RNA sequence: AUUGUUACGGACGGGAAGAGGAGACGUCGCGACCCUCGCAGUCGUUCUUGACUGGUCGCUUGAUGUUUCUUCUUCCCGUUC
């Protein structure tokens, strides 16, 4: 068969990954699936490689894999893959992002994002945000971390949305902080102990 | 804008207006051709210079050296016929 | 790196013993020089090599070799070619 | 190393030779001085790119391997090789020039491969080797291969064809 | 306008085309032009029933492509 | 501007040969150039597929039907292109 | 004084002859209308190939490209 | 044959091309130049006939092709 | 709009080969940006006059040999 | 300290022999009794610069595109069943 010729290929001397493609690119599927997925195994860790894989694995379940495999050694392009991880999530959403942050701990902008979705949330697309707010209240709860970790002003006032959908908002107002405190002794509250708080 | 936008108007007076009508409510044509052709289909879209798009294409055409007649058929759909082929069309009832 | 021939077959036609030359040439290094630029015949012709040890060895072997009756007579160019 | 698709794809194919056709290929890291000790696989690679001239010379090439249509290489230069013989079927119009200096054949019957030409190999030259120094073999060879034109540089004259 | 801009929209999706010779050549569209420019990735020729003689890429003017087919089957134009 | 025209105009003075529609080979020196390819020539021969070659002195040719015009080695690279 | 526009304007809702190169064909009808580019349109179209019709089309149109003339 | 994913004709500028005409005889050239009509600079021209079975061979000229009787190009092989 | 340089051949008899295998000849008297050579001769090829001044359609003049040089 | 896109046994082939394909026009090749004599050709004009560029004869059955007219038998060699 072909394969033999391949695989000898392959063996005899690295070409920077020009066996790989050779196995891969001309194939592709199973086969090119199976090659490629075994090269990935046995030397380069790298980004690009990884990405090739995932899209060649591209159901849901799928994807999930490749994403982890991915998760799995990379260093340079996290970010890059962090957003990639949200994505999924949007499409296990909390869990999703979670995920990217702790790949990829500059990442202001994809925090403000995720954020906008808890807003949004407070058909299928909606459907899987959803499911992955609870897997973040399930973990935790999720969009509150997230918020903390990213303007400042609004996170917070995101994050107390989401509590909300408040008690976590005020919290971290009174963390912030007089004021602060008082908000949050009265999202707390939410009589008299409230109104007490509240202008404390 | 005018320039062009008057052009549009043009179709539907003069010689290509029965084209334009063909189109609008799709009826069987007779479509000609250079080196001796019979196409026959149904008309869907429309230009400036003919350049048509129709529907169920039955060709016969002739492919026969020392004069004998053989009329080969097969069934295309959908195509992009440019004007400069295209010689005479008519709308049958 | 050009190695200036002499003493061959001048019967022979142009692009024809051109050909002759890259296929006696190939052997020893990359033949660069498509075609003669004399356009003389009668012996003259500058083989034109990529390496300088490949036109050495060039010298050393096909001194005198059978060449379409006569025998060549290899020798080094004294100016260095255009191309080079 | 072996000729594998890697070494064939590495291979500089940008400096034409610019006497006839275009795309001058060497295969491996370099034809010349490549030491392709098994016969030339892996053809398929380079999947007939290009008078081609395939130069591949210099090496340890057993038989004369091709696999490519009637314009694939005229040209071929296998020079200082180890050829014991060079039968086949896939290379029958295209190869005309065929520069086989040095080689290893040995008999006049190692020849029968291109010799029957009228069908069997439409043109083919072969010099320089131990089979040129056997009696009666530039007669033998005009005889049997017609459609050498050039053998070892001189011409097969009309003379040479009616004594043969 | 012009059905040109029809041709235009659609990308990497297969075609045959009957030439002046009269050869059925499948090809990909590629970056098409408003003087009909096509370029083939894959094909399939006939030089002059279709015998086989194909070779790989292609670059096609715009004055001899009278029929083009199978781009998608659907009819869309103004935007 | 069309890079061929300039080219046709910067060889004034050369020996440009040619071909028609109909195939008639011609070789002889260039007059003028122009945008629309007009060719005229001075001593002119004349090699036709028929078989009857004739030497003109002078001709002139449409640009619409020639097939193509052929120009000499030297003006490759310089001075035309950058 | 009588221009070529003009006439083919006063010939229209009248007999019309034309005829082509390629597949020398008499075309026989009525005229309905022309525009700038010269392309023609005709009712009760008789295909008279070199005198002997081939079949009363009715309600036709033809391209300028091809057309030779234009007759009674 | 090898040649790469191109996109447009300024990409593959200076690259070995055959080109077909109209009444069927085959061309080489590599491409020197661009214009509107596609009248591409040919850096050298071996024509090539075909009898209305076998393809012939010429070696006149180094031409500048005119594009109204061109019917489509074809890449033979990169350079250097 | 550029002008083809025909005044170089005013007043010169020439020898036509237009397209279709027909050579017909005659003086130039006047041209244009279009080609349609206005010559005030025509004689069909052997030889027999076929009327005096001949306007000839620009798409329909491949070849025109100079006699006078 | 710019680039891109959009809008305005039977068959087939080749070679040879016998019996009832040929002539023109050119375009590139195998031989040579010829020419020509060398490392990057000829001439005008002035102490260094401008112009112009494998030929001829056989083929003793070399190749090839227009353009007019009108096969059978025998042997040898390859492919296929």
């Amino acid at each position: 068969d072909e394969d033999v010729a391949f695989e000898y290929e392959i063996q005899k001397t690295p070409q920077n990954i020009l066996t790989w493609k050779r196995y891969i690119e001309y194939w592709k599927d199973k086969q090119i699936r199976w090659l490629y997925e075994r090269f990935c195994s046995q030397f380069v860790t790298d980004t690009s490689i990884w990405e090739d894989y995932i899209r060649w694995e591209s159901e849901t379940s799928r994807i999930f894999w490749l994403f982890q495999r991915c998760l799995k050694s990379c260093v340079r392009d996290c970010d890059r893959i962090c957003l990639s991880y949200l994505e999924l999530a949007i499409e296990m959403i909390r869990h999703a992002l979670a995920s990217s942050l702790m790949k990829m701990e500059m990442h202001r902008k994809v925090w403000d994002p995720v954020i906008k979705f808890v807003e949004e949330k407070v058909e299928s697309t909606d459907e899987a945000e959803l499911i992955n707010v609870l897997l973040v209240k399930g973990f935790t709860i999720w969009s509150s971390h997230i918020l903390e970790r990213y303007q400042q002003k609004r996170n917070e006032s995101l994050a107390t949305l989401a509590l909300t959908r408040n008690i976590t908002i005020k919290s971290v107002y009174e963390k912030y902080l007089l004021n602060f405190n008082y908000l949050a002794s009265l999202e707390k509250l939410g009589d008299n102990q409230y109104e007490e708080f509240m202008r404390q | 804008a005018e320039l062009e936008e008057l052009e549009e108007f043009e179709f539907k007076h003069g010689p290509m207006s029965l084209i334009n009508d063909a189109m609008v409510t799709r009826t069987p044509v007779i479509i000609s051709l250079r080196n001796n052709h019979k196409i026959i289909a149904r008309v869907k879209a429309f230009d400036r210079h003919c350049n048509m798009v129709l529907e169920n294409v039955k060709e016969l055409w002739t492919e026969k050296k020392g004069k004998n007649v053989i009329n080969r058929e097969r069934f295309i759909s959908k195509l992009f016929l440019r004007g400069d082929s295209v010689i005479v069309v008519l709308k049958t009832p | 790196n050009t190695l200036y021939v002499s003493q061959l077959n001048e019967k022979i036609n142009m692009q024809r013993l051109r050909v002759n030359l890259f296929l006696l040439f190939a052997t020893f290094g990359e033949v660069l020089k498509v075609s003669m630029n004399f356009k003389k015949q009668r012996g003259q012709a500058f083989i034109t090599m990529r390496t300088i040890d490949q036109a050495s060895l060039a010298q050393i072997s096909l001194n005198g070799e059978r060449f379409f009756g006569k025998p060549l007579k290899v020798e080094f160019s004294k100016s260095e070619t255009k191309t080079l | 190393m072996k000729f594998t698709p890697s070494i064939v794809i590495d291979a500089p194919q940008y400096y034409v030779d610019h006497f006839n056709g275009k795309y001058n290929v060497d295969k491996c890291v370099i034809l010349r001085d490549l030491q392709l000790e098994t016969d030339s696989e892996s053809m398929p690679s380079s999947l007939k790119h290009l008078t081609h001239i395939l130069d591949l010379t210099n090496n340890d090439l057993i038989m004369i391997p091709d696999l490519s249509r009637r314009d694939d290489i005229h040209t071929l230069l296998l020079g200082r090789n180890n050829i014991v013989e060079v039968d086949g079927r896939l290379l029958p119009m295209n190869v005309q020039n065929l520069t086989l200096s040095n080689n290893s054949i040995r008999r006049f019957e190692d020849l029968q491969r291109l010799r029957r030409a009228p069908r069997t190999l439409k043109n083919l030259t072969l010099i320089g080797n131990q089979v040129c120094h056997l009696a009666n073999y530039r007669e033998h060879v005009l005889r049997l291969v017609p459609h050498l034109e050039t053998l070892d540089f001189q011409n097969v004259t009309a003379e040479e064809r009616k004594s043969a | 306008m012009k059905l040109v801009n029809f041709l235009k929209k659609l990308r990497n999706e297969q075609v045959t085309i009957e030439l002046k010779n009269g050869t059925t050549v499948w090809g990909t569209l590629q970056s098409v032009s408003p003087q009909m420019n096509a370029i083939l990735t894959d094909v399939k020729l006939t030089l002059p029933s279709d015998n086989i003689a194909s070779l790989q890429y292609i670059n096609i003017r715009g004055n001899t492509i009278r029929q083009i087919i199978l781009p998608d089957s659907l009819n869309l134009d103004s935007l | 501007n069309g890079i061929p025209v300039k080219l046709l105009n910067e060889a004034q003075g050369h020996i440009v040969s040619l071909e028609l529609t109909t195939g008639a080979t011609y070789r002889g020196k260039l007059v003028e150039s122009e945008d629309s390819m007009n060719v005229q020539l001075r001593d002119v021969i004349a090699t036709e597929p028929q078989g009857a070659v004739t030497h003109m002195d002078q001709i002139f040719v449409r640009g619409s039907q020639i097939k193509f015009i052929v120009v000499p080695d030297l003006l490759k690279n310089a001075p035309l292109f950058k | 004084p009588v221009n070529p526009k003009p006439f083919l304007k006063g010939l229209v809702n009248h007999r019309v002859g034309v005829k082509l190169k390629f597949n020398s064909t008499e075309y026989r009808g009525t005229l309905v209308s022309t525009d700038n580019y010269f392309n023609l349109q005709l009712n009760e179209a008789e295909e008279f190939v070199a005198g002997v019709s081939h079949g009363t089309l009715g309600e036709i149109f033809i391209r300028c490209n091809n057309v030779l003339y234009i007759r009674e | 044959i090898q040649v790469a994913h191109s996109s447009r004709l300024a990409n593959l500028i200076d690259y070995k091309l055959r080109v077909l005409t109209q009444d069927g005889r085959v061309y080489i050239g590599q491409l020197m130049a661009f214009d509107k009509h596609m009248n591409l600079v040919l850096n050298e021209c071996i024509e090539e006939r075909v009898p209305k079975i076998k393809v012939e061979k010429r070696v006149l000229g180094l031409t500048i092709l005119r594009g109204e009787q061109i019917l489509s190009t074809v890449v033979e092989d990169k350079p250097l | 709009v550029s002008t083809p340089e025909l005044k170089k051949y005013m007043d010169k008899k020439i020898l036509l080969n237009i397209n279709g295998s027909r050579k017909v000849a005659g003086i130039l008297r006047g041209y244009d940006i279009f080609l349609n050579v206005v010559l005030d001769d025509a004689m069909e090829i052997n030889n027999h006059q076929l009327g005096l001044q001949t306007v000839i359609r620009g798409n329909s003049i491949i070849s025109l040999e100079a006699l006078d040089a």
